[PDB]
């Protein structure tokens, strides 16, 4: 059924002459009929199971090439096909792994709102099944409070693969959160502590932070401006707008209603 | 139809504990916050307290070298302009009625 | 006027006639179940030191 | 339009409610929601009162019966029309927006809006949704500290 | 969602995607709203085809949003369709 697929799907195609074939096949599956459901031809499952297989394998080999902007296309379309249902058999090799991977990606962009709004679509597999799904929510739970040592040490235990392109940027956004937290007006920190608090012994990446953000480290002092008092004694702005206000009170008080 | 909200509650448990502590004292060492919260490590107590400060749970600051946490006190809200605003809104409503 | 028609439903349907006038919920919560023997709480504290 | 004053003043407003209830009672909800979208659209143009209150509540109701996105609608909704309401529909509209705010990790301002929701219910004996809103209020206030 | 198809290059692909959206817009407008700028990118630019369809779908979504001047401008732009 217009397959032309069984060549280098299982075997790895490290940027082989493949993306052209994916483009061809997606054009063709567009041509054949409904690439997105319009409702009909229910018994016709081959154009459906084929479609979901194509999309999932494309995303699986897309994470390898690190197309973060494109990756969302495939993941969204897989989400579309996981809910028309009809009578299609749901189970695949994935339908768990792909959701756990989507979950990690969504967390690493540091947008936990939609992360939490997506937990409202799988009602009984959360704390019971699919270790692929128990690991990410466990990670978010640990990130909810300040305990981070376990998060760093959890790298030894990974569900399926390296997942590197999703956990490395997670460690970087942890960098960001810690930096955004350790602010507020505190005292001098010597050139050892804030370096050894996170990970790095004494490289220039701490220097990159220093010359990237503020805290001029002159007399060993890292200082962040966390006073921002401003607003002095400024009766004049009242003296205008309050006069406007009172004139209005007296306006709509004696005029005939 | 409300199970998922309460499934995440333990962390806000520890948050409530530290908030009541914040309201109790003013100047307190970290050598006791974790000790009386059953938290064994005093390194992560820094982190949980700092986050609690970030989102506005408690108003204190931290002296990382010294080891004490003190909370600022801001008073005399009568002298500011905000009560005038709170009253003006109600004046408008009553005239509307 | 007071229609109160409701798709939401009643839901459900004592040995507690001890109404202590009002509240005590915070009060009973304060000494939930411990620190009971206040006499002993003092006495076995003055001999401690 | 000719008898729109009377026809939409009531009768229609309650009709939509009962017709929706039927479907919920022992049926599906979907083409109902398509019909509701269409009927909301035909309002908001000729008329702007109670045709934008009952429909808003019903539509958000069936969205919440499942667990969809549920937010991208409120932002452009224009809010339940003020200036007129039965003060009843304001109550459940507030309850709905309160819930959809609480589930999306926005706690602090959920309690105030849903408490405002609760204070608008009548003195009537029915404890149908008063139990519900109280239960949700307790659980959101165990958050924070 | 399907709107993501507007990002990939293929003119035939995009001319399928937006050609189908105008069927479901009649109630997905609240979702579609957050991308009308991107749709408008493919209008009043000659590097596209059946561009009047883009104009039409713009007038649809703006009509639902009640920004009636936008709708009228894009209806004059779409013309005969």
């Amino acid at each position: 059924m217009y397959e032309q697929l069984k060549g280098e799907w299982n075997r790895k195609s490290p940027n082989l002459s493949k993306c052209g074939e994916e483009l061809g096949r997606l054009k063709l599956v567009l041509l054949e009929l409904n690439f997105l459901p319009t409702t009909g031809t229910k018994l016709t499952k081959q154009q459906l199971i084929l479609a979901r297989d194509i999309l999932e394998i494309g995303a699986q080999w897309s994470i390898l090439r690190k197309d973060i902007p494109s990756f969302e296309r495939y993941m969204a379309q897989l989400k579309c096909y996981y809910f028309d249902y009809k009578e299609q058999l749901p189970e695949s090799a994935y339908m768990h792994q792909l959701l756990g991977l989507n979950l990690l990606f969504l967390l690493s962009q540091n947008r936990v709102a939609e992360f939490h709004t997506e937990l409202e679509r799988l009602p009984a597999k959360d704390i019971q099944t699919n270790v692929y799904i128990k690991h990410p929510v466990s990670l978010e739970q640990y990130l909810m409070e300040g305990s981070y040592n376990k998060v760093f040490l959890a790298k030894g235990n990974i569900p399926a693969e390296s997942y590197t392109f999703f956990i490395d940027i997670l460690l970087d956004t942890i960098r960001d959160e810690i930096a955004g937290c350790i602010e507020k007006a505190y005292e001098k920190i010597l050139f050892t502590e804030a370096t050894r608090i996170l990970f790095f012994n004494t490289p220039k990446k701490m220097t990159d932070y220093a010359k990237k953000r503020g805290w001029v480290l002159g007399p060993n002092n890292y200082y962040s401006f966390a006073s921002q008092q401003q607003k002095p004694e400024d009766t004049t702005i009242p003296s205008t707008e309050l006069a406007k206000q009172v004139i209005e009170y007296a306006r709509q008080l004696e005029m005939i209603v | 139809g409300t199970y998922t909200l309460i499934i995440r509650l333990r962390h806000n448990v520890i948050k409530t504990g530290v908030r009541m502590i914040s309201l109790s004292y003013s100047r307190i060492s970290l050598a006791d916050i974790a000790q009386k919260l059953q938290l064994d490590s005093p390194e992560d107590a820094e982190f949980i307290v700092a986050k609690a400060i970030r989102d506005g749970v408690i108003e204190a600051s931290i002296n990382h070298e010294k080891g004490y946490v003190q909370s600022k006190e801001m008073i005399d809200i009568y002298s500011t302009r905000e009560p005038q605003l709170a009253f003006h809104q109600r004046i408008s409503f009553c005239l509307d009625i | 006027m007071s229609e109160k028609k409701q798709p939401v439903d009643l839901g459900l349907l004592d040995a507690h006639v001890w109404e202590d006038n009002w509240d005590d919920d915070n009060v009973e919560d304060d000494f939930s179940n411990q620190l009971r023997a206040e006499l002993e709480k003092h006495g076995y504290k003055m001999e401690t030191s | 339009s000719t008898q729109n004053r009377r026809a939409l003043d009531l009768v229609a407003a309650k009709c939509y409610y009962y017709h929706a209830r039927v479907y919920e009672f022992l049926d599906k909800l979907d083409v109902v929601r398509s019909f509701l979208h269409a009927r909301l659209r035909t309002a908001t143009l000729r008329h702007d009162a109670d045709g934008q209150a009952t429909l808003l509540n019903l539509l958000l109701r069936n969205y919440l019966h499942y667990s969809l996105y549920d937010q991208a609608e409120k932002l452009v909704s224009k809010s339940v029309f003020p200036e007129q309401a039965n003060n009843n529909e304001w109550a459940r509209y507030l309850y709905y927006t309160g819930r959809i705010k609480a589930i999306q990790l926005e706690y602090s301002e959920a309690r105030r809006t849903m408490t405002n929701a609760l204070r608008k219910a009548p003195q009537h004996t029915a404890v149908g949704f008063k139990q519900t809103v109280h239960k949700l209020l307790i659980v959101v206030e165990l958050l924070l500290g | 969602g399907i709107i993501s198809l507007l990002d990939e290059d293929e003119p035939q692909l995009k001319e399928f995607a937006l050609h189908k959206l105008n069927a479901v817009v009649n109630d997905f407008w609240a979702e579609i709203s957050e991308s009308v700028d991107k749709i408008e990118v493919l209008y009043e630019d000659e590097g596209f085809r059946s561009r009047q369809f883009a104009a039409l779908v713009a007038s649809k979504v703006f009509y639902h949003l009640g920004a009636f001047e936008e709708s009228l401008n894009y209806a004059l732009g779409a013309g005969d369709l």
